[PDB]
Formats: C-alpha cells, structure tokens, sequence
C-alpha cells in the first residue's frame, strides 16, 4: 500500500525562494509540486502507481514467432520446422523489452497450435486427433534430420504432447543466462582482434526448438500453425534507455534507416484556427 | 502451508488464499504487488544536492 | 473421488493470467543475483526524468536538429507569440515522440501534473521576459497577451538562473484523462509570450535558442495498458 | 560558493572556476569488486596510482555547422600510458571513469553542447546489411563526427544526429548521466559514471562498454570579430581500476 | 437477518389523532400502519425483502447483442465480426437498468457459441473442432482488417481461446468508467458550444469487442453465432427513475412516438358485469 | 483463510464454505446478502417531520 | 493427483450462477467511490413512494 | 461437487516430471537393503578421482 | 543446503611444505586447492552441486522399445505384440545406466500410443475411440496366443485400459530384484559347470509386456504404435566405472569391435596455427 | 499429514507443500533434494592417510 503524494495547502508569498529558477545545466531533474506555482487547495489524493510496475508492464503472453508444418509432403524438410530462439522478431515484444539494457526475467512458454486442411482430391476421411511434439534441444544438442529419425527420443531433453481439443500447453522456463541478466544490448565483437560479427548476435546463445507431428503418414495432408506466447515474470530491470524511433530492419543487428523525429505542424504559433 | 494476504481494492470502499505448489521457483506466480519506488538514481543523479530554495549553483 | 465440476473458465488461455505452472527443467542451479547500479522498479521512475521536447517541427524540420531550437529574437514593438501547443501527452503533433509522450504512449488513462523547463541558450548579455501562460478550455486559444494573462501563468526573468519552472497544476473534471484524442476530455493551451523584448548589446548575434524540457510531477499516474500507435509491421525479421 | 571545484587523482589535477556540479552516474560511487560478487580466483593488480590519473585524449573544433562527436570509452585509451599496458597484459579489466570535458567561451559568445555518457550504445550501420569496419566506430583518441544528413557511405556508421546512430529519438537521450554546457555560465561538465556491465569483470577489448557523445544542440553563434576557432578538449580518468588473468601479450 | 415490521395490536378509539387525515401537499408520504384504521390483531410476520435487493435484481445474465459471422466467404468482412461495447440495444436488460441514473458494477462476461454448417455441394467433409479468438480493444486500439492481419497478436489485449465442446467461457470486468458511476442518462452535449451530438452518446467510450475463427480457409463454409452475456455484480445504485412507458427506437438517443398511458376500462364504475 | 457465514433458509424450520480465490476484487461473488434499507429519503423527505398525531400543518 | 470425479451438473451456464471467475485485467487501479446523495439498496424503498394512478382511462 | 477448472498445462507428458503415480502391484514386500560398499551419492564423487589422458593422439 | 568449497587466501611462501610433489604411485588422489600454487584472493562461492546428483542425473524419461501391432490383418501374431522386458536396447538410456555396477531404483512407466490409418480402398470409414490393453505377465505366465484367446481376462495380473484422447498412462513399479540390486554387469555362467550361456542374461528374468486392441475385427486396419518411457526414482548406486568406448552390438551380451581410443590431432604440439 | 520444506532458489536472491497420497512408498515422489557427498573413499582410499605437507612417502 503506497499512495502517490498528495498536496499541501500554500498562500500569498513575497519570499527570496525561488522554486520557479533552477540550474537545469546540471542535469539535476527539478522538483516544483505544483503547491509553489499558484495557491492549490489541500488534495487527499488516492491515486496509487499499480499498473506501471516493471513487473506489471512485461508480464503479458506476446507472440513472438508462427511455425508452419505440414504432416505429409514430398519434401522432408518441409514436415517439421524448427526455430532458433529468440524475442527480436516482433516489434512489439521486442519494443516493450527494449526500454532496458540489461533484464532478468523467468520465462513461461504457451503454445496456440491450430489445423487447417489442405486441398487434394480425397479431402473426405475420418480423421483422428492429431498430437504434436515440441522438443527443446540445448546448444550443441543433436540435429533432427527427419520425422521418423531417432533423434526424437527425448532421453533427456524437454519434450511435451499436446492433443487437439484440450487447453494449450504451458511451461515455464528459469533465468538460463549464463552472465546475470540477459543483454539486450552489447556493443562489441566476437573475436578478440575486434572483428568477425557485430552483435546482439555473439551473445544469444538459447538454443532451438523443433516441432513435428507424432502421427504417421496420413492420406490427406493437414496444414499445422503453432503460435509461441513468451511470458515474463518475476521480472528485475537496469539502467534504462529511450525506445527505438525508427522502424526495424532485421533481427542479427540494429540498423536501419533514418525517420524524421516527429509529423511535422505547417504551423508554430496556436491559435483559434 | 498457506498464506494470506490482502487484495487489490480501491480506496474509500479480500484476504486470499495462496499455496506453493511446485518444487522450485520459476513456477511460482508472478509477484504483482510491488509498488515500491525511489526516483533518487534518476532525479537528483548529484553530489552537494540542491535545496529548493537556495539560488541552485548561485 | 471428490466432487468437483467445471466452471465456464475452463480450458482457455488468457494474456493476463497468474497461474502457477510446472517447470520443464527442474532443480536448476540459479546463476547468482548481482548489484547492478541504477535499478528501474517502476516506470515512473524513468517518466519524471527532463527530456527535449521537439517544438519546432515545421515542413521539413524533422529531418534535421533544427527541431528541437526554438528561435527568438528582437522584436519591434512588444508582445508576440514565439510557440504554443495543445496539451495532448500521446495525441500532439509535439510532444508525441518525448519520453513522456512515449510511455503515455503505452497508456490509455493518465492524470496528475507535468512540468515544463526552459532553458534559455542565448548570449551572456541579452536579457529579456516572458509569459509562459496556461489556459484551461473552455474558450479557445487566446490570440494577444491581454487575452493570455487571465489563465495560469508565470513571469520568467534571464539572469544566472537560465532555466524556469512553469509547473503545470492539475485543474480537471473528473480525476483520469484520455491519451487517444477526443473531445469530452481537452486538457490546455500553452502559449508563450514576449513579455518584453529581447535588448541585446553592440557585437552580438540578434536571434538565440530557447529549448524546452518535459517531465512530471509526484502525483502523476498512469491507468491502462495497451499497444502503442507506433508499432507499423508487415512481416517478420528473418 | 560552488562554482569553484578541485578533482586530485595520482598527479593531475584540474581546477575549474565556471564548473555545474558532479553528476554521479546513477547515484552509486565507484568500488572495487567486493567478494560476494567474486567469479575469477587469482589475485589482481591494483597500481592506484599509475593508472588513476587524468588521460588527456585529442581536441577537436567547434565551428558554426559542426554536428557532433562520440568517443568509444574502453578503447579510446588503448594506448595512453600504463593503463594502456595493463589493458594489454591482462585478460579482464574492471574500472570506473571521471569524465570531465573542458570548452571555454567569451561572454560575446552563445551555444549549448550535451555530454551524455550511454551505456551499450550499439550503433547501426549506414548501409542495411553491411559489416562495419572497427575503424569507423572507433578510431582510438581521434574522434568520430556525426553528418547532420542522410549519410549513405560504404562501411560507415549510419551519421545521423537525429537518431544519434542507435535510432533512438535523440531528444529522449537524457535519461542517462548528462549535462548541460551552455556556453553563458559554465566552462566545463563532469561525469562520474561507475561501472555498469551484466558480467562483474569482462574483457577491454573485445567489449565496447559506453559511448561518449557530444551533440551540439545551439549551434556556436557570435559575431564577426570574434575569435573563430573554439576548441573542446576531453580529458578523462580511470577510478577504481583492477586487472585480472596476466597473459602474453597482443590481442587477437 | 432483518425482517419486516409485524403488527401491533389496537382497540376502539376515540381521539383527536388522526392518521387517516395527511397533507399529501407537501409531498410527504404518508406512513399509515393498518393498525390504525381497523381493528388488527397480532401478527408475528416472518417475511424477509431478499429477493428485492438491486444485488438480487439485476444480478441475471441478459443478452445483449448477437454476432454472426462465417469462416470462408468471398468478402473480408463477412468473415470476422465486431461489436461496440453497449448496453443499449435489447430493451429488457436495458429496461432493467434504467430504473436508476448512476450505477456502479463490475461486469462478467458469458459468451454462448453455436456452429451451423452451410448448405453447398460437398457438405460431407471430417471437420476438426473449431476455435473462437475474442480480441478486447480499448478505445483507440489497433483496427482488425483481415483474418489473417497481424493485428491479432495480443501483445497486451485482453483474448480468450475456446474450442467447441466444452463449458462456454467466462471473464469478470471491473469498473471501468473514468467518472464515478455508469452513466445511464446524460443530459448534455459534447462541443462547448452545445452543439455536436445529444446523448447519452457522448459518455459510452467503452472499446468495441472483436471475433474470428483462428482456423484457416475451410472447405466449407460453417456460420457461427456467438452470443453475449452481461452479468453485473456488487452493485450500488442512485437516484432512481421511473420506468419507460414507451417503446424504444435507437441506441443512440432516447426518441420514441407517443403510446397511450394504459389500456382502457370502457366503464369506470365497476358492479357485477 | 475461510470465512464461515449462514445459508439463507426461512423461519420457524447452514454454515457454508467460502475462499476468495484469485488476487482482486473483481473476481469476488455476488454480495446477495444484503437487507439493509432506510426509506428516509424517499418517504420524509422533509423539513420540520411530521408527528402523525398532529393535523400535519395545520 | 487427486481422486475426483464430476457430477451431473458439470459443463452448464445457468443464469443465476454465483461463482467466482477469474478477471481479464488484474491490478486495475479501480477509480474512488463517491457519496453521491439518494442512494438505492432496496426496491422495496422505491416502491412506497407515493405516485398517481390513472383510474379515468375511459376510450380515449 | 467442487469448483475447479483446467488451465493451459493440463494432458501433457513431460520428460521432467516430479508427480505422484499410483502403484501397479500394492502392499509389495520390498527385499531388503544391504550395506554395499563404494557408495555414490553424487556424480561430483567420481569426477574428481585420476584417470589418464590420451595426450599423444598422432595418425594411427 | 551443501555450498562447494570457498577459496581461503594466500600469500608468498617459502616454506618445505610441498603441495606440488605427491606420490600418483599409490593410488592416492592428489588434494591440492588452488590456494597453494598461485597467490589466489577470497572467493565466496555459491555454486551448488545440485544437478548432477544420482537421482538427479537419471531420473529422466527414456525411451526403451518401440511396439507395432495392427488392428486387422491375415496372420494373428502381427496383430497384438508382446515385448520382454529388459532396459538394454537402446544406448541413451543403457550408457547412462552402466556408469554403475549395481542400482537399486523403482521404475515408473509411461506409454505414448499413436495410430496411423493404413491404405486401402476404403478408408473413409467413421472410426470409434480406439482402446489399448497392456497386460503385465510374471515370468512363467500364461501365453496369451490370439486377439480373442481367453487368456487377457487379467484374473490377478496388472492391466491398464487407455482410450486415445487423453493424458498417457502413468503406472509405478516397485523394486523387484530378487537379490539386493538390478545387476547391469554379471560375470558368470548359469550352469555350476561353467557352461551354459555368459551373462548379463542369466539375471534378467523380469517378465514380459503384451499389447492388443480391445475393439473387433474393424472394416479398415490401422497401425498402432506404443512408445514406453522408463522413469527411475529413489535411486541408489554402488561401485562405479568408467563408460562404454565402443559401440554396441546385441542386448544379450557386451560384445563389440575394437575403436580407437579417440580422434587423432595430426599434430602433437600447439601453436598459433 | 502435510509437510513443508524450502524450495530450490538461488543465493543472495518457498516453503510448498506436499501431501502423501498413495498406500505405498513407490508412490512416493522422487527425492531430488540429496546434495550429500563424500570423496572419501574414491580419494584418499588408503591406509596411513597423506598430510599434503610431508614428503609423502619419502
């Protein structure tokens, strides 16, 4: 229970206070409650910061990648499909996380997988319930390399089977970093004779997911779209910066194109027109 | 092993129920009630810090 | 068993939940906490912070610096009007892309008071005032200084002091605003004004920069979440 | 009164008559690595004295149209003394700065630069998909200089100084330790900006740390008799410093 | 436990009190206990005034607006469907609430789904379960414009997934009006100027609510109907009104034409016809 | 954390169960239990109240 | 687990339901109540109010 | 019965788990323990015993 | 809570106190921390060795045998299929087991059932919920012999019943040595005239598993496909040893190829190439 | 019958609860909190133990 500060009551003053001149040559951000300027009334004000928390600000499910796979085809690789993981390619996700340099959050993973299916002459079977497959692999793990190769076999690895008609899977995940917050930002290189990449790309490092159909080959081929909610929680945030002005490009860098800093008036000057 | 605390209501006009389930801590439930601040870092970032009323480097 | 029956509620997803879900990798040796300096545990924080307002964009300003000067000068009889500029904290053409346009931004209902700060960057031997005014709606913009100075002002000298306070008291029908632009809620016109002119000594340039700072005060509060208007993308980053 | 301020570190000092104030970084003064924080387990050197001191880096110009400047703050003193050798000898360094940047003007003169010190500020290329050259965010003591236009060149660092290269809104690049020089009170601006990275020792080469970037804001206007050339020198100052994982030479 | 008044008992009387005699005059009303008109006896009543309360009458899920929409059509419109968030436009939810002039209550949202298949040439498909998305936006969030637009995302909005075969879903709302009570009469208008437009109109601001099939193109067309179910609750009420007499009109105003005030007798005394 | 109240049952011829479950106020049940009422300001609404006994200005 | 099982009853909506379901927007800062004067709890206030009755609807 | 609704984790199998199962075979009368020596409680135990590097790994 | 051990400080020394020079000829494991080598500070250290436990290293879910077995065919023995019931057919789970001489640890099985529609000429059928059957068999059980033998009536032995839609079944096992502890590794013969057979065999003896479909003869077979995870717990070790080089060659014995030792470098010493 | 006992967090930044359900103790959940070890006898396994600061066997 923390209240925002109230106001306290002034009057008529001819004093050598001057709480309207300040040194903004500083940098020191100035003080003025509005009971300095004008004679302000007593305020019982209730209002209350809650939903502006750093916690409450972050803590809501934001896609953050569509994954496309089919369950028969002619081509292997376009049954799976995997996904390197990362948050830097959706604007929005990426935006709200990029008022900070340096964050330390649990993630919680929600996968929204839907069925759409496909065209052909036989459209017409008496289909049973697809099931799905989500195995996490570590950096290094092995590379699955078809539907029926036996890399799928979770030994040790996340894994999670999810069958159509029931709620959407959930998992949460812990602080993975191997630093103390994962950096959204660093300036700097790969290699020590400061060359090789430019990044925000040397310290991603989080591994990959890959997403397959447990069913077999069946007679009509099924359309599958899964859709990744991350969820942070539990959230600590540093030494923030101001948020990105003009649009994103890719997602191994920063660059971009330059914006004009606002929409322009025609005008300078107010006034009833 | 319960514990109880007061929800979020407004002022001028609760007591729920929460168990730890899970064997960790990255299951436990998101920690919304922190309304704690200190704009000390942010505004006044100074040494000889100012006083309002003083010329303010005179 | 034990009897137990569902509720509508079941089996859904929700973007605000706060259920307790298991972990996929359990036991896991946490990294340790480390002390970083300059920790942000609310936004407000950072949305009390002075930040550079960009007043002057005019037809093709914004592509440049010259956005953020706002020029003075001697004028030749007295009282003009330098700038002026609705009050909408995320619905302006001015403060739009401030720091505090930014995370109203991300608002939809806000309240409490805002601080404006000018520092005047003009010569070591050039005085002058000027009427920074505020004028709740009602009427309309008030188009000469007689018609200025019946609102909530302030009389602003240059001396060693070269920054002012024109701190912005809260005067409202109900206790929350809107950040999108509508008509129940108007909030206020700033307009400055020459209150003298600018008297300017031998040997130095006529015309200064006055800039303009931005930020808000204790009581400032901030309501719902939503999208910002800012996000514009059409497909994915590969 | 408060405009006359000292700063002693080893065997150079510098006194100033016009200073603002001492903007101290986020409000937390530099420290040496305190032991619950401790990664690395041999025993570092901490010279105190050869190496917190005043490095002066180069000067540069100020005319009428200039459009700004950044310094690179682990590199830039790559080579300036025996900080420049412990940076080479060792593997991990860990220090804070004292930023203070002299710039003198007359009363006749007018004009306001910002000195704002950002951390990480990853900066994005000129060209979408080009690698930057490590000769173009940095150049050690030499300076970088903004292009107030839409620069297009090949390798380059995307000058824009309404994006300040990050393509953040560049009026919004207050949040961090900045101050103001305007030129009609004050003859200097100081920084004290501690240490802030996510690893507690990390590597002086291969990680840029901060950038320091003067933007001119109010362009240097003044008559036509007086003196042109208005230099802004930049000298800074290592605190705190500490050198862990003694090696061979180089880097590579 | 509170219950109503019981009866004293009386007796023949001869006094100069009168309780039949009132001033009716000075719009007071009057407060005559049948105890004191004839000869009551002793009454012990036991009744309780529970099911009166204003928690008690309109706490009742109504209907409010039905939204019909279809999964493939030729039009982009004809697929999703929204809604501006009123109460306004059934007249017996409406009709119940318009007792009073402010209210107060949190609102708990029941949506009712129903699925019809089209009529078409290949009507015999093995159709998967489907699934309802149902976007909040608050006023002046991102406009939907496609099925398939990336507005859909929910990077913050409030959403809820269903899938056909289950219990409906169900979502409490709290208090949402930036004044201090719902207003359900306005007399006023919105320029300063009194001009604009005269509501009742000028103070809704609610958001608008907005539904799609998260499933893709389907081989056949399935029209689906969701329905809507306000269902206030901790209700405190104001000022009250009589009830409409007339029929209702619009949803942005309150016009009519005039109705007679009752039904006639064609007598007016009444005996044993 | 349980609250123990009476069931609604009638004269002449209970203690039930309730947790507040989810973290606001808005999740809370409906307060169907309340029977307070004063019509005294919808009945007397007057200056000077009358006696019943007296001729109620005379 | 836990050894449950549902009843008949299980998967309705019923019209006068008083069960607790979650909310959409947590934490929402709710905006102060007002005494705002002439306060209804109870119908049965309303209606013991006096009030005129049209006793002459005689054909038009 | 009792109020109780699912959320998204429900019908899933995880290869981390840590819940309770019933038995197959109830009342078994375990063998007993034996006291075997060279006990590893932790992998940590075996890592740092010596064991040798084949350093000189050159062409067959 | 067990922390590993800190680093005491040191300093300069010249002492005959000699933490370098030990005896490897006896078998003793040099102790030295790195406080006695090089002038190392004080370090507080929070590691844990919390994952890399006995119980924690193998208690993950393996996969042991996969089981394919129709609904209809010709032949009866390619409907149902039976597994004995051993741990040593696929080399994740086995190479993690035989770090150990001897384990002691209670099993929990899941089994992950999917169902492939074979071709035919009428595979547009309107299929039930299909049911799976899994009877445990102690060794020196009857031999069920058909799908429709009255052999599967499970008098006394364990059972379970699926139907494909749910959650996996989950079943616990406890420990059911006859000895003290699950032998990975027995030299010996079976016959006291050391003939016989050599094992590793000779003490396997844990019963069997048999699958079926409890649905009929159906007009259109389909391929089922039972996957089971093994999950330890409680687990106890004894007597170590160093992990398999060579590949694998058959369950019923340790049998293999020479491999060499490692890859070769080409080179012996380093330098910068 | 309940039980309480601290979860696995990190140093420097609980208390859940558990219940036996089933009649057996292969029911029992896997007891993943054994940090207990012992390089006793996998090191040092001798007679006429070292004291790393004698010559060991001179």
């Amino acid at each position: 229970v923390v209240r925002v500060a109230d106001t306290m009551p002034s009057g008529p003053s001819n004093s050598e206070s001057i709480p309207a001149l300040t040194a903004a040559e500083t940098g020191h951000t100035s003080q003025v409650v509005p009971s300095d300027t004008i004679q302000t009334r007593h305020v019982r004000n209730f209002h209350v910061r809650s939903e502006s928390s750093v916690e409450n600000f972050l803590s809501r499910s934001a896609c953050v990648y569509i994954v496309e796979y089919k369950t028969r085809d002619d081509t292997p690789d376009k049954m799976y499909d995997s996904w390197v993981i990362n948050t830097r390619q959706v604007a929005q996700l990426r935006r709200k996380l990029e008022f900070f340099t340096y964050v330390r959050f649990d993630v919680e993973v929600t996968f929204v997988i839907t069925s759409v299916q496909d065209d052909s002459t036989r459209q017409n079977t008496d289909t049973p319930a697809l099931t799905h497959q989500i195995m996490y692999v570590p950096p290094g793990g092995p590379i699955p390399q078809a539907v029926d190769d036996y890399n799928w076999q979770t030994s040790t690895n996340p894994s999670v089977f999810w069958t159509e008609g029931n709620a959407p899977p959930r998992m949460s995940i812990p602080f993975m970093s191997v630093g103390n917050a994962y950096s959204n930002f660093y300036d700097g290189w790969s290699h020590f004779s400061q060359t090789g990449v430019y990044g925000f790309n040397t310290l991603n490092n989080m591994g990959k997911l890959y997403f397959r159909h447990v069913n077999d080959k069946t007679i009509s081929p099924i359309t599958s779209k899964v859709r990744i909610y991350f969820k942070p929680k539990h959230v600590k945030a540093w030494v923030p910066r101001p948020p990105r002005l003009c649009e994103y490009t890719h997602k191994d860098n920063v660059d971009f194109e330059p914006k004009g800093v606002t929409t322009s008036r025609t005008q300078l000057t107010i006034s009833n027109s | 092993g319960a514990q109880v605390s007061t929800q979020k209501t407004g002022a001028h006009e609760i007591h729920y129920t929460n168990i730890n389930y899970y064997k960790d801590a990255a299951s436990n439930s998101a920690n919304r009630q922190d309304f704690t601040q200190d704009p000390g870092k942010f505004t006044e970032p100074v040494k000889d810090i100012m006083v309002k009323s003083l010329p303010a480097l005179n | 068993g034990l009897p137990v029956m569902n509720t509508p509620g079941s089996n859904q997803f929700l973007t605000s939940d706060d259920y307790q879900s298991p972990t996929a990798m359990p036991q896991f040796d946490v990294t340790p906490e480390m002390n970083i300096p300059g920790e942000v545990k609310n936004l407000m924080e950072i949305a009390e912070v002075d930040s550079v307002v960009p007043v002057n964009n005019v037809n093709e300003n914004v592509n440049s610096l010259e956005a953020y000067r706002i020029p003075v000068h001697s004028v030749t009889e007295t009282g003009a009007q330098v700038f002026g500029f609705t009050l909408q904290p995320g619905a302006d053409t001015v403060m739009e892309r401030t720091l505090l346009g930014e995370i109203l931004n991300y608002y939809a209902n806000w309240s409490g008071s805002i601080k404006l700060t000018f520092m005047y960057c003009g010569s070591a031997m050039a005085t002058g005032k000027f009427l920074l005014a505020y004028s709740p709606p009602g009427a309309g913009v008030p188009k000469n200084r007689r018609e200025a100075m019946l609102g909530t002002h302030i009389i602003w000298d240059i001396g060693l002091q070269s920054s002012c306070v024109l701190c912005v008291p809260w005067i409202s029908q109900t206790h929350y605003r809107f950040v999108s632009k509508d008509i129940y809620t108007d909030a206020g016109f700033i307009t400055c004004w020459y209150q003298t002119s600018i008297v300017v000594p031998a040997e130095v340039q006529n015309q200064s920069v006055i800039l303009c700072f931005v930020s808000a005060c204790n009581d400032f509060s901030v309501r719902l979440l939503r999208d910002s208007p800012f996000v514009r993308q059409t497909a994915f980053y590969q | 009164s408060d405009r006359v301020r000292s700063i002693t570190l080893g065997n150079s000092t510098i006194t100033t008559q016009e200073s603002a104030n001492v903007v101290v970084g986020y409000g937390v003064w530099p420290d040496y690595l305190s032991d619950e924080e401790a990664t690395a387990e041999d025993q570092p050197t901490q010279p105190d004295v050869a190496t917190c001191r005043f490095y002066t880096l180069d000067s540069v110009s100020w005319m009428k149209e200039s459009q700004g400047w950044w310094w690179k703050f682990p590199d830039a003193l790559r080579d300036m003394g025996l900080f420049g050798q412990n940076m080479q000898y060792h593997y991990l360094g860990r220090s804070g700065y004292t930023i203070h940047v002299q710039c003198n003007a007359s009363k006749f003169h007018q004009g306001c630069l910002l000195v704002v010190c950002v951390p990480e500020a990853e900066m994005g290329a000129a060209n979408i998909n080009e690698k930057i050259n490590r000769e173009h965010l940095s150049n050690g003591e030499v300076a970088n200089t903004f292009s107030g236009t839409k620069s297009s060149n090949t390798n380059d660092v995307q000058q824009a100084v309404f994006n300040a290269g990050m393509g953040v809104a560049v009026g919004n690049l207050t949040i961090f330790p900045h101050q103001w020089i305007n030129l009609r009170t004050n003859n200097c601006a100081t920084i004290v900006m501690p240490y802030i990275n996510s690893v507690p020792m990390d590597n002086m080469f291969r990680h840029y740390n901060f950038t320091l970037m003067i933007i001119p804001f109010a362009k240097l206007d003044y008559a036509a008799g007086s003196s042109t050339y208005i230099p802004i020198t930049v000298t800074v100052a290592p605190m705190c410093a500490e050198y862990n994982g003694l090696r061979l030479a180089g880097h590579q």
